[PDB]
């Protein structure tokens, strides 16, 4: 099980044998080096993951589509009815979700990362990895929205277009520069 | 050539030119410019950017017939050993591609066949023949009357 | 040392004998005909000079001679544009006022009535309008009288007949040996420093001492008849010093690299001038002079006889990577053994260099004059497009004669040709895929177009006014190209062309240029070309990698690069030669272009030629273009209806030549399809009836009459085809130009 | 497979020239499998009788449309 | 299945079984002709209706003749 | 004498059938081959594609549920070929067995073997193998190649006259029977 590593020379964690997809010898601060934090880490990075891709591409298309900017949605919806529903909605699902089943014991015990929800029988450990690698991006990416949601207060998609029109003028450089 | 002539020397008698009709006839580029070129105009304006009029159908169809027609020509001039090979790498990304694969054919995927050919050519030209000349005829005579 | 010249002395007999004995070159056409088939053989085996001999050196020695033929053919065909133009031309008139009097070099003799074609072309004479460029050319060159014609036409006279000599003597009387042939690190040092560089160097030379005086003085209004000679601008220097005050310095700066010296007539402005609307002259002779000093450094790059120097059969080796096996070994045996491997390259990038060079000379006019000429612009851009295409599809013929006679597998195991062919169900595949994806999202347009335009809703067509498609990217590089010269080229002045944006450049009213914007309209053109050119890679690519077997025919190699099928088994294996490739591709290579060149004509009459008055330009037909095109009925009234009333209304006047070969082509075109639409059963049947007649009253020949090979009848179809499409279209564009604008 | 149950030949065939060709030789009787004199007269004149009836349902559908919706 | 068929006017010169490409002629004794031979057609279940030994007789009017049938995927020359 | 072989005593060779099912896969999918490469290090990378030996001609669906055909021989020396299914291969000396879809390309291979090199090889035996395990040999069916004549061989689908001598189709109307077919000796199914 030959795996690359997150910077070049260092040595992996002991903990970390290479046995889980997308294992790239990375906890410099030590947060899964008991096994069972180890395992719910594992779920919560891909849950993570699958929520920022969603959010992603939610945050970029309607922007691409001119039906509004991702963090100005909230004068045009109102964000308390907006979220009372979205709870309602999404409690029995993330009930079942964290459960395991739908029984009160677990009873009919599901895999609660990876459940069989899939027609194509693509599931190996290597996409896997592709599905983890893909949310570590989208998450960076997430970051990224919000962070230049602050600076520069302009949608992302704007954010892009203006880099590539001034790509001097556009920048974290010019724009960390000014009082923002 | 029947029709054509027909057409053209009726459709001056009845406007009254039968001079157009004697004089342009002697000459092909009178035929093609005085009969085709001149008596197309109403039937191309059938829909325009501007709008479109009772005559939309017939251009529709002057268009259809015009593919169909050159549809046709596929089928006479190219002959059936490239579509054999071509069809053969298709088999092939059929068999080869992933999820897709579980779908399969009852009967094996071949070129059609050499007189099958001729017959599919041979309608695609005459069915656009027909149906550009009649959209022609009809979008014309009734317009100028 | 080891690069040396190696030959043979007189090697052919130089006699009339084999020219009375026709076929001699092949075994079996030396045997004499007696059918027709032999007749129509000796003519298409003539120059396949592998099918004469297996010895290399012998084909090399003919290919070298023919070469000299060709160039002497050319030269006689340049002669002959000079001597036009010294003696039948009004190139003299024009040179007093480009703007009015239109360029003509052919006069007509008059008999049977054809004088009429003699037109009103203006300084006084009368004759046939011209579309060529060759005006704007010699005026360009500094040439001003008809005597520097004359000059010019009789040497290349003389010129011809020396080259005609030369190939008589480098095959008849001493002929190179293969060594020298394949001394190719030799030629690429000599024809990139030598034919390239010092060609620019020279030319370069010419346009200091010749070109830049005389057009400067000439944009100045100084009528030609009392310009100076131009020798008196080398032999007196005060000429050249009013003109250009850096000669007066002489060749000190040079020697002493203050270059910046020389920067009056050695310029980087950029765009066009404003009297001539033509590129500036001090730019062009920077830019040959830059040339040749890159083209004199690449030539000392290979190794020939003195231990510096690049080895290119290590330089391939070298590069070889994880995916693709042994790399690029084989490949320098390959192109230093086969003919038909370096056609086939050479070939395809002739092809793509006069596409490069269509479109590089519409936009940025190099000559003066030639802007507001629009029947030139037309022209130049539509024979630059129809030689490209040929050549490429010529190329692909080629390389499939290689794989057929020339591919050796031994010398190819595990190389990059072999992994190609290993995986060629995979590239046709993914090619198929393509084609019908760019076919239903681009044609498809124009049918959902053209449909909801019927059924009364406009407002749901993919248009500027509707759905929009807009060229982004193409936006977003015009526009940095349009604002090169304020950063990203900043010692340039004005950009490249006013196509990236800007204002308009007008000569009198005319205009030159100005830019061109791209929108909807623009977008579902481009992809129907790159619709087109996939589908033509598409079947010639087919043809190259499946020449030698495929699934259906095992053993298609034995059969050869051309012949018509293997039989109406295995369900029927009509045309799977390489050859019937070929034959597919000039289909749809003249698909491909037409359209092309469709758009050309279009966009330019729609948004770029034209009139200005005061700041408002009229152009030819009024900006329909970007509505108008997008429906395939728009293309058909706004385009073929409309442009066409000047060709079918030319009768009687001037232009009715174009009214004939309209016509004419129209017939040859149709004419094709007898060829293409049937086969050679039906005719050989039929020609069985006539021979009987011919035997009944004793007159049967003794060559027995027989219908043409499938090949054959397959050939003259696409010759016929390819012949009557392209005349239409050219009787169709020039007598619209000529007219209207 | 099955179809055309009047050729053996074409109903062995295994790829889509059986479908094709079964369509183009469907009227042509007496190329049908095990046909006799008798029984090619007696399918002829049948179908016969149905091109019939296609002709008077024709004139029935022109005459229809003209009486319901036309302006006669 | 295509069919192929010898008639008695071949002189057994072997020119159509060295040209077929799937092995369905061969050379048995004969006395019919000088060479002692005639060409045969045994294998016709993988014959694919080339016509190749056609183009090879070198008889006035050929004396092999390929009438080709009902198709089989053996006969349609299918690698699937 | 000669006996009908057997493709048992040929497949006995692991090392010429290893070769022959090596060259006779099919080029993985990208997917595939995308983590072989992601198991190695960097160096390791042209052995990974170095493992894959076959291409995208050779045998689909069809020859593990209809039939395949199978060509064995003998090479004096180790040299490169041409495939009938496009690319090279190399015979080593010794057995070399290759497996095809069609009977064409087998003897297609076979034509090559007997024109295209010095020492001629003339002793391939071709096969043919069922789904079940049948193997039917094909080639030579008689130990003599087809174009030399052989005793104990017979007229098949001989007719006994000329071919202008045939009947008319008009006279056989209505009979089942076509003119070709009548009298013909040694008519096979
Ligand atoms: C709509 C349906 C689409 C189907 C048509 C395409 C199929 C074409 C085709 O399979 O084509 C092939 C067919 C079938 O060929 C037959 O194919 C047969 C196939 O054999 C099969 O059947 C044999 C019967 O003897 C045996 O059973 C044998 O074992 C078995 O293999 C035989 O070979 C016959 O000899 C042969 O006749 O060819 C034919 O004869 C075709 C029938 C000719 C009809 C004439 C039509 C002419 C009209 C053209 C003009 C159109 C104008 C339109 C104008 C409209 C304007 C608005
Ligand atoms: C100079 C600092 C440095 C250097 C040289 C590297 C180098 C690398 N990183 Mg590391 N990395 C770094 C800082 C750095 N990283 C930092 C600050 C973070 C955030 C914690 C990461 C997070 C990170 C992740 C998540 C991954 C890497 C990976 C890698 C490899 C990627 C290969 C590549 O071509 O990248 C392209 C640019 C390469 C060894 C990847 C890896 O493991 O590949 C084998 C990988 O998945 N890095
Ligand atoms: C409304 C009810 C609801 C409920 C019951 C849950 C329940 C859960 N969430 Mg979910 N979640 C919800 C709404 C809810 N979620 C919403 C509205 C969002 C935003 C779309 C999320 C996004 C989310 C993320 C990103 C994660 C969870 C995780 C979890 C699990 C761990 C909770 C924890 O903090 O442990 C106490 C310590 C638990 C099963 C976590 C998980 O799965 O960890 C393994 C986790 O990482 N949820
Ligand atoms: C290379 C192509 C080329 C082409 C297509 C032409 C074409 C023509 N030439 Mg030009 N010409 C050329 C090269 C060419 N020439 C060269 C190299 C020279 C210098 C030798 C000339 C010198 C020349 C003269 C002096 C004349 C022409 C004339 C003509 C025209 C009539 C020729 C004719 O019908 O007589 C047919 C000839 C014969 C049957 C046998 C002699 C025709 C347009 C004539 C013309 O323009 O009249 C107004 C004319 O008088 N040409
Ligand atoms: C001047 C007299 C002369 C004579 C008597 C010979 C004699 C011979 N030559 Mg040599 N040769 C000559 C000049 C001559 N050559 C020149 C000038 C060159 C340079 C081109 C050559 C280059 C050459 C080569 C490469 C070969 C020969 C060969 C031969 C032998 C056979 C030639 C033959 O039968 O074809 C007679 C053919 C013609 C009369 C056609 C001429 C086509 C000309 C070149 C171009 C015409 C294009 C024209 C403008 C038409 C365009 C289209 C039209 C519709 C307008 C014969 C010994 C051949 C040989 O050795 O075979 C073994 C051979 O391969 N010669
Ligand atoms: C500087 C040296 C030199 C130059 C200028 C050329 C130029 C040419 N060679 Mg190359 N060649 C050379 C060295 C050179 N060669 C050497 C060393 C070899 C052996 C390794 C070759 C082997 C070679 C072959 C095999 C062939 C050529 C061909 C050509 C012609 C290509 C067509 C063209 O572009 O015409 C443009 C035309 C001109 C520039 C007019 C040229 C006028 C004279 C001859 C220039 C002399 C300069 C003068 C002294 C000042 C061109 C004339 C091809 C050809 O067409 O042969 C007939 C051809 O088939 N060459
Ligand atoms: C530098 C360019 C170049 C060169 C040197 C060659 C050389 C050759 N070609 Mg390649 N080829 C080329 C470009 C070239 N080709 C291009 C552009 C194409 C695409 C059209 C091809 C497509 C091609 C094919 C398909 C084949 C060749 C073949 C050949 C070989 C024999 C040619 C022959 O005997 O014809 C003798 C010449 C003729 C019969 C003249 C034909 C006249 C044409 C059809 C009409 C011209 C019309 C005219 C311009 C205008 C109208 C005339 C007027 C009277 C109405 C020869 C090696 C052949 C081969 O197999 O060799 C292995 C072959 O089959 N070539
Ligand atoms: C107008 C005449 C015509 C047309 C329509 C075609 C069409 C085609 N040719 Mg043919 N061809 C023609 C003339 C034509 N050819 C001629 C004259 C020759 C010379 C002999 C050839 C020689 C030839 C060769 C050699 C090849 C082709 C290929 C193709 C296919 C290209 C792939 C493609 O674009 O599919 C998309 C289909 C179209 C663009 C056809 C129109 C489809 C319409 C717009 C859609 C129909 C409505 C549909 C029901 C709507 C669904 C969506 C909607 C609800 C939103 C395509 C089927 C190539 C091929 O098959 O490669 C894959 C190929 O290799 N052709
Ligand atoms: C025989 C030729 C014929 C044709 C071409 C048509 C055509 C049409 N009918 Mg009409 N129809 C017909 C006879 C015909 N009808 C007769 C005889 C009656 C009286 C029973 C009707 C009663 C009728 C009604 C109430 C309506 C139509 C309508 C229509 C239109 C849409 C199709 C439809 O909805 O009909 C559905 C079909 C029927 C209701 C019964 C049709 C009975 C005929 C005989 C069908 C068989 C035709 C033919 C023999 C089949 C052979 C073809 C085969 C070889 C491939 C279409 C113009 C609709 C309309 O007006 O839209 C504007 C509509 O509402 N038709
Ligand atoms: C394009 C990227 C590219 O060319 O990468 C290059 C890659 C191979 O590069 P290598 O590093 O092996 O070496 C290439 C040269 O050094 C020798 O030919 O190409 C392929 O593997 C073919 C991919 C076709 C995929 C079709 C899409």
């Amino acid at each position: 099980k030959y795996r690359g590593l997150w910077f070049p020379n260092i040595t992996p964690p002991a903990y970390l044998t290479g046995e889980f997809p997308a294992d790239r010898g990375f906890d410099p601060a030590g947060l899964a080096a008991d096994p069972k934090v180890y395992e719910r880490m594992r779920i919560a990075e891909v849950f993570n993951g699958r929520l920022a891709m969603l959010a992603i591409v939610g945050c970029v298309y309607p922007e691409l589509l001119g039906n509004g900017v991702w963090f100005e949605v909230w004068n045009k919806v109102d964000f308390y009815r907006f979220a009372l529903i979205s709870l309602q909605v999404v409690a029995p699902l993330e009930y079942w979700r964290g459960n395991g089943g739908f029984g009160w014991d677990g009873e009919e015990k599901y895999d609660r990362s990876y459940p069989g929800f899939d027609p194509c029988n693509l599931t190996t450990e290597y996409t896997k990895a592709a599905e983890i690698k893909n949310g570590r991006l989208a998450m960076i990416g997430m970051f990224g929205l919000e962070v230049q949601s602050h600076v520069t207060a302009q949608g992302p998609v704007a954010n892009l277009i203006e880099h590539l029109r001034h790509p001097l003028a556009a920048n974290i450089g010019a724009n960390l520069a000014h009082p923002w | 050539w029947t029709t054509f002539y027909w057409h053209w020397k009726h459709i001056t008698l009845w406007q009254g030119n039968v001079g157009q009709f004697n004089e342009s006839s002697t000459y092909l580029m009178g035929w093609l410019r005085d009969y085709l070129w001149l008596n197309s105009s109403q039937l191309i304006n059938g829909y325009n950017p501007f709008g479109m009029n009772s005559l939309a159908v017939w251009g529709w169809m002057f268009l259809f017939g015009h593919l169909v027609w050159a549809t046709g020509f596929m089928f006479l001039i190219s002959w059936r050993g490239y579509w054999q090979e071509l069809i053969e790498t298709l088999v092939w990304a059929h068999e080869r591609t992933p999820i897709t694969n579980v779908f399969k054919w009852t009967d094996k995927p071949v070129a059609l066949s050499i007189v099958q050919a001729r017959l599919v050519g041979l309608a695609h030209f005459s069915v656009g023949y027909v149906f550009t000349y009649a959209a022609f005829l009809i979008a014309s005579t009734s317009a100028k009357f | 040392k080891r690069v040396r010249v190696a030959f043979v002395s007189n090697p052919v007999e130089t006699s009339f004998e084999k020219w009375s004995r026709p076929g001699h070159f092949s075994r079996l056409l030396s045997k004499g005909p007696n059918t027709t088939t032999w007749i129509w053989n000796l003519h298409a085996d003539a120059h396949d000079f592998d099918n004469h001999t297996t010895d290399l050196e012998d084909i090399s020695r003919k290919v070298f001679s023919a070469h000299f033929g060709q160039l002497a053919i050319i030269e006689i065909w340049l002669s002959g544009m000079f001597f036009h133009g010294a003696r039948f031309s009004n190139y003299e008139a024009w040179l007093l006022d480009p703007i009015h009097v239109k360029p003509s070099a052919q006069i007509v003799w008059p008999i049977v009535g054809q004088e009429i074609l003699n037109g009103d072309v203006g300084g006084n004479f009368q004759g046939i309008q011209i579309t060529s460029g060759l005006f704007q050319l010699w005026r360009s060159c500094g040439i001003t009288s008809e005597f520097q014609l004359y000059i010019t036409a009789l040497t290349g006279l003389i010129f011809s007949a020396v080259l005609f000599f030369a190939g008589w003597f480098h095959y008849h009387k001493a002929a190179p040996k293969l060594e020298w042939f394949q001394n190719v690190e030799s030629m690429l040092n000599h024809h990139l420093s030598g034919l390239l560089g010092l060609g620019c160097l020279s030319w370069a030379g010419h346009q200091i001492h010749v070109s830049l005086p005389i057009n400067k003085l000439l944009d100045s209004g100084v009528n030609p008849a009392e310009l100076p000679l131009p020798h008196d601008f080398i032999l007196d220097k005060s000429l050249i010093s009013q003109l250009y005050p850096s000669f007066s310095k002489g060749l000190a700066p040079f020697f002493t690299f203050h270059w910046s010296e020389y920067s009056d007539f050695l310029t980087f402005r950029g765009g066009l001038n404003n009297v001539t609307g033509g590129l500036w002259l001090t730019d062009v002779a920077h830019h040959h002079l830059a040339l040749a000093v890159l083209f004199i450094l690449a030539g000392h790059m290979y190794k020939t006889n003195w231990k510096i120097g690049h080895d290119i059969k290590g330089l391939l080796e070298s590069h070889t990577g994880p995916f693709t096996g042994q790399g690029h070994k084989g490949l320098y045996e390959i192109f230093t053994n086969s003919w038909h491997a370096q056609l086939s390259l050479n070939l395809a990038m002739m092809g793509s260099l006069s596409i490069i060079v269509a479109q590089h000379m519409y936009s940025m006019p190099p000559y003066p004059y030639i802007a507001i000429d629009y029947g030139t612009e037309l022209s130049l851009f539509t024979h630059h497009y129809w030689i490209g295409g040929f050549c490429i599809v010529g190329a692909a013929a080629h390389a499939a004669i290689f794989m057929v006679r020339d591919y050796d597998p031994a010398l190819n195991f595990n190389n990059l040709l072999d992994r190609v062919l290993l995986h060629r169900d995979a590239i046709i595949s993914h090619l198929n895929w393509v084609c019908i994806f760019l076919g239903l999202h681009s044609f498809g347009l124009y049918i959902h177009n053209d449909t909801l335009s019927a059924l009364g809703r406009p407002q749901d067509m993919f248009s500027d006014s509707a759905i929009q498609l807009q060229p982004v990217f193409a936006q977003w590089i015009q526009n940095t190209h349009y604002l090169a010269p304020t950063l990203t080229a900043f010692n340039l002045v004005s950009p490249t062309t006013p196509v990236w944006g800007g204002d308009v450049v007008s000569i009198s009213g005319k205009v030159a240029m100005m830019p061109i914007k791209l929108g909807t309209a623009d977008f579902l053109v481009h992809h129907i070309h790159a619709f087109t050119i996939h589908v033509t890679v598409l079947i010639l690519l087919k043809g190259v990698l499946f020449s030698r077997s495929s699934r259906l025919i095992p053993d298609k190699a034995s059969l050869g690069f051309r012949f018509p099928c293997d039989g109406p088994g295995r369900g029927g294996t009509c045309q799977v030669s390489a050859w019937d490739h070929v034959f597919l591709g000039l289909f749809w290579m003249y698909n491909s272009i037409s359209v092309a060149i469709f758009h050309f004509s279009w966009k330019m009459q729609s948004d770029v030629w034209g009139t200005v008055l005061a700041n408002k330009v009229s152009h030819i037909t009024g900006g329909n273009f970007s509505q108008g095109s997008l429906t395939i009925n728009g293309w058909l009234r706004d385009f073929l209806w409309a442009q066409s009333s000047q060709v079918i209304q030319s009768y009687g006047s001037p232009l009715s030549a174009y009214g004939l070969m309209f016509l004419g082509a129209h017939f040859v075109w149709a004419f094709s399809l007898m060829f293409l639409f049937s086969g050679r059963g039906y005719w050989q049947e039929l020609i069985e009836s006539i021979v009987w007649a011919h035997n009944k009253l004793k007159v049967a020949p003794n060559i027995q009459p027989r219908a043409l090979s499938i090949t054959q009848g397959r050939a003259v179809g696409v010759a016929h085809y390819l012949l009557g499409g392209i005349a239409t279209t050219w009787s169709f564009f020039l007598a619209r130009i000529i007219s209207v604008g | 497979t099955k179809f055309p149950k009047f050729s053996q030949g074409l109903a062995q065939d295994p790829t889509t020239r059986r479908i094709w060709f079964g369509i183009a030789t469907s009227h042509d009787f007496e190329s049908h499998d095990g046909m006799t004199e008798n029984n090619l007269y007696q399918k002829i004149f049948a179908s016969h009788f149905g091109q019939l009836a296609i002709i008077f349902l024709w004139t029935s559908g022109n005459l229809f449309h003209v009486a319901w919706q036309g302006n006669f | 299945s295509h069919s192929v068929k010898i008639y008695n006017t071949c002189i057994g010169c072997t020119q159509c079984v060295r040209a077929c490409p799937t092995d369905v002629l061969e050379m048995v004794p004969w006395d019919g002709c000088k060479a002692g031979q005639i060409a045969s057609s045994p294998r016709t279940e993988d014959c694919v209706g080339c016509k190749r030994c056609e183009s090879a007789c070198p008889t006035d009017f050929l004396s092999v003749r390929v009438y080709l049938g009902s198709e089989t995927s053996r006969s349609m020359g299918l690698a699937y | 004498a000669w006996t009908v072989p057997d493709l048992a005593d040929a497949l006995k060779n692991t090392s010429a059938v290893a070769k022959a099912k090596g060259i006779a896969t099919q080029l993985p999918t990208f997917w595939e081959l995308r983590d072989a490469l992601s198991e190695v290090p960097k160096s390791k990378f042209p052995e990974v594609f170095a493992s894959y030996k076959g291409s995208t001609g050779t045998l689909l669906s069809a020859a593990e549920k209809e039939e395949k055909y199978v060509i064995t021989w003998t090479s004096p020396k180790k040299q490169i070929f041409e495939l009938p299914t496009g690319g090279a291969a190399e015979m080593e000396e010794g057995e070399n067995i290759f497996f095809f879809a069609r009977k064409e390309q087998c003897l297609a291979l076979g034509a090559q073997l007997r024109t295209a090199f010095k020492p001629r090889i003339e002793n391939f035996q071709i096969f043919r193998v069922f789904p079940n395990g049948e193997v039917q040999y094909l080639h030579p069916k008689d130990g003599v190649f087809p174009e030399k004549v052989n005793q104990g061989r017979t007229k098949a689908n001989h007719n006994p006259r000329s071919i202008g001598e045939n009947a008319e189709p008009a006279s056989v109307k209505f009979t089942g029977t076509t003119p070709k077919d009548v009298q013909t000796e040694g008519a096979v199914a």
